[PDB]
């Protein structure tokens, strides 16, 4: 009896998922030592 | 992600609506500027740019199809309430005659003493 | 789509603040840097590649570097911070650090440069469409004088706002981040390097 | 199992467009990442010997099988784990030139070419901790990660 | 009730709107069959069918008029900003030389590299 | 991105014998193992 | 079975190879009869029949 059988029934199949690392880059915020920040909501 | 351990393939859950459609951006050519707050059929829309622009701007026009209030008609052509009215690019002009003319609206407010009516946009046709 | 938040249980509310934090934090970039990059440099300004000599090691941009710092004191410019795209980072740091003996000429290390940076660039594909910044090109850098001609201006920092839903469709709440800001740059605060 | 199911994430896409007063936004995008494919396959080998050969011949036995086995289990491991490296086509990112080509080198100066790929790894974020190559080039692979 | 305990007249109060219009259900035909958040004329109707279906399975379209993003366009028409597109069925693609194809919308955005653009839906005439 | 999957290391075992040849048993010994790699952990240097 | 709550829907994973196939079973006709061990042609199969087949009776072939 071939395994080959059981293999389109993933059901049957034990599923575990390969680890990776999945995301995306966090981006942070270069320009500050730079410039000067002035702060006015009435500009 | 760039350097990452693995290869991973990328699923783009496609989408339509990239927005509302009220107003449309345009960027004037060499031979139109805008006012704000006025009609200019700019690259087959005809709306009410929101923006002042000289020629090589970037100006926005509105297409909400609300009602809009308006003065610069044809005053020998009397707008009568109901009517259609389209846009004459040579003149620059509303106009009740069809001709070649860009079908733009329809009117709710007859030609008052000083030319002034009230229309809806209708849609881009 | 309500039922777009309620089924499908990984998306959340979550995934789109995320995503609206990493594109403000990337056009804050874009706004602040960007004019150093775009601005057209004239020729007081660039400084060409003094480390040319003929076989120097790759840290011959030390010498290029050390130039540009001279050329910052004279016209009293007095760059203090540096620029420059990540893939020419080890050799502005093997410049910047006690570079190695070279027939026996012991280079020592620049100093006056308090920090570096490395704005390469930002890339995201939305839709069908493709969004990038460009970082620093490879091959330049920038000396820069700090907070004194370049001014950032905050109106409002950032207002994340839920909008007009639909009931009618039974669509959630549009969710609108806005933000009212400017930047001052200068010619006077910057040098251009080669390399 | 026989095949390794692959790992699942969302992310977000928006740009903030400069915004006229007058201009209608433009919305966002979501996207799936979906992790790689692992699959485990079977090897197998063995024998066939008649019971004369067990008989007569004093010097067979079954421990040379042993041997012969132990042998070839751990050189298929190596090489099923490190022969995708070195047969892999490796495209032009890759693939770091002899930097050493400096003329009148001491051969130590294969240091360069390895100083490139210290720097290759680093433009790009894969910074490779380990190197792997044929012994014959032990000597100078010692010297340039020596004091040269 | 039905068994009502005391005699009684019911008076209607009629009212024509029914839905807000922005989405259409129909019914898939035969030779029909709809992919999620994709442009298709069904029974008269051009939408982006916002759910998978077969034949005679039942979809909802979006015409909603607001801006769509879309490349499905014959490559060979530029479709600069501006100008209007139809829908030709027997392609399934949006083209530029009407004929008998139907009048689907004008473009905001005109033809990028990657053959993408925004667009403007007309509402249906 | 280099993972080594291991189900069944190595199992040796005795088998088939047809004693009408007077034939010991047949050794088998097999296992089941995977590998996963990619070029992004890689350069390829020369000399 | 009879009494299922819910419907279901079978999987019949096949497998084709069924018995060895060492001995083929076959049918005696009316002009044919059978010894133990001893070869017979029954119905194209050649082989040693193991049981004493009368006609219309079972035999088992090698």
């Amino acid at each position: 009896m071939t395994f080959s059988s059981t293999s389109n029934l993933k059901e049957l199949l034990r599923k575990v998922v390969l680890d990776v690392e999945l995301g995306r880059e966090q981006v942070q915020l270069l320009y500050k030592p730079i410039y000067d920040s002035i702060a006015d909501s009435n500009l | 992600f760039k350097g990452q351990p693995t290869p991973s393939t990328i699923t783009q859950i496609t989408r339509a609506k990239i927005s509302d459609g009220k107003s449309v951006r345009v960027i004037l050519s060499e031979g139109e500027s805008t006012k704000t707050q006025q009609f200019y059929l700019i690259n087959g829309f005809f709306g009410v740019a929101m923006q002042d622009g000289e020629k090589g701007d970037e100006v926005t026009l509105q297409i909400e199809q609300a009602e809009y209030e308006t003065d610069n008609i044809v005053t020998s052509e009397a707008f009568e309430a109901g009517k259609l009215i389209y846009w004459d690019n040579t003149a620059k002009k509303f106009t009740t005659t069809s001709a070649s003319n860009r079908l733009v609206g329809r009117v709710t407010d007859g030609k008052d003493s000083n030319n002034v009516i009230w229309f809806i946009l209708l849609p881009q046709q | 789509t309500k039922e777009m938040k309620d089924f499908n249980q990984t998306f959340s509310v979550e995934i789109l603040n995320k995503s609206i934090g990493e594109s403000y934090n990337a056009l804050l970039n874009h706004i602040h840097l960007s004019p150093i990059i775009n601005f057209n440099y004239k020729a007081s300004n660039k400084t060409a590649f003094k480390g040319e000599t003929n076989d120097p090691i790759w840290l011959g941009i030390w010498r290029t570097l050390t130039q540009a710092q001279k050329d910052t004191v004279i016209a009293k410019r007095q760059g203090n911070i540096l620029m420059a795209s990540s893939a020419d980072q080890i050799e502005i740091e093997m410049a910047l650090n006690g570079g190695h003996l070279l027939n026996g000429s012991m280079y020592p290390s620049i100093k006056n440069i308090s920090t570096v940076i490395y704005y390469d660039g930002w890339e995201v594909t939305v839709g069908k469409k493709t969004y990038s910044y460009k970082g620093v090109t490879p091959g330049k850098g920038y000396l820069i004088r700090p907070k004194r001609g370049f001014k950032e201006l905050i109106k409002r920092d950032l207002t994340t706002e839920v909008g007009n839903a639909d009931l009618s469709k039974l669509v959630e709440n549009q969710i609108v981040g806005h933000c009212y800001r400017g930047a001052f740059a200068a010619v006077e605060e910057n040098v251009q390097e080669i390399s | 199992p026989q095949v390794m199911d692959a790992k699942w994430a969302l992310q977000g896409n928006c740009v903030f467009l400069e915004h006229i007063e007058g201009e209608e936004i433009k919305f966002g995008t979501i996207n799936a990442e979906n992790g790689p494919v692992a699959r485990i396959q079977t090897y197998a080998t063995g024998f066939e010997y008649t019971k004369e050969m067990k008989d007569f011949n004093q010097t067979f036995s079954v421990e040379i099988l042993n041997k012969s086995i132990g042998e070839s289990y751990n050189a298929l491991l190596n090489h099923i784990h490190l022969s995708p490296i070195i047969n892999f086509n490796y495209k032009a990112s890759n693939k770091t030139a002899f930097k050493g080509e400096t003329n009148d080198p001491i051969w130590l100066g294969i240091w360069r070419t390895l100083t490139q790929a210290q720097k290759d790894t680093v433009i790009a974020k894969r910074q490779g901790n380990i190197l792997m190559a044929s012994s014959a080039d032990q000597i100078e692979i010692e010297m340039a990660l020596n004091g040269g």
